[PDB]
């Protein structure tokens, strides 16, 4: 599910799996 | 950013734990 194309509420979905109890960041502007 | 490397280009589990707090 990782190594593909991941946009909008796929790739929050995508980090939410990877990164479990540890949270995440989601910047999409740089 | 993760749009970049993740969204226009294939995404990676390396890239993705970038993003791990």
């Amino acid at each position: 599910f990782v190594n593909q194309h991941l946009c909008g509420s796929h790739l929050v979905e995508a980090l939410y799996l990877v990164c479990g109890e540890r949270g995440f960041f989601y910047t999409p502007k740089t | 950013g993760i749009v970049e490397q993740c969204c226009t280009s294939i995404c990676s589990l390396y890239q993705l734990e970038n993003y791990c707090n």
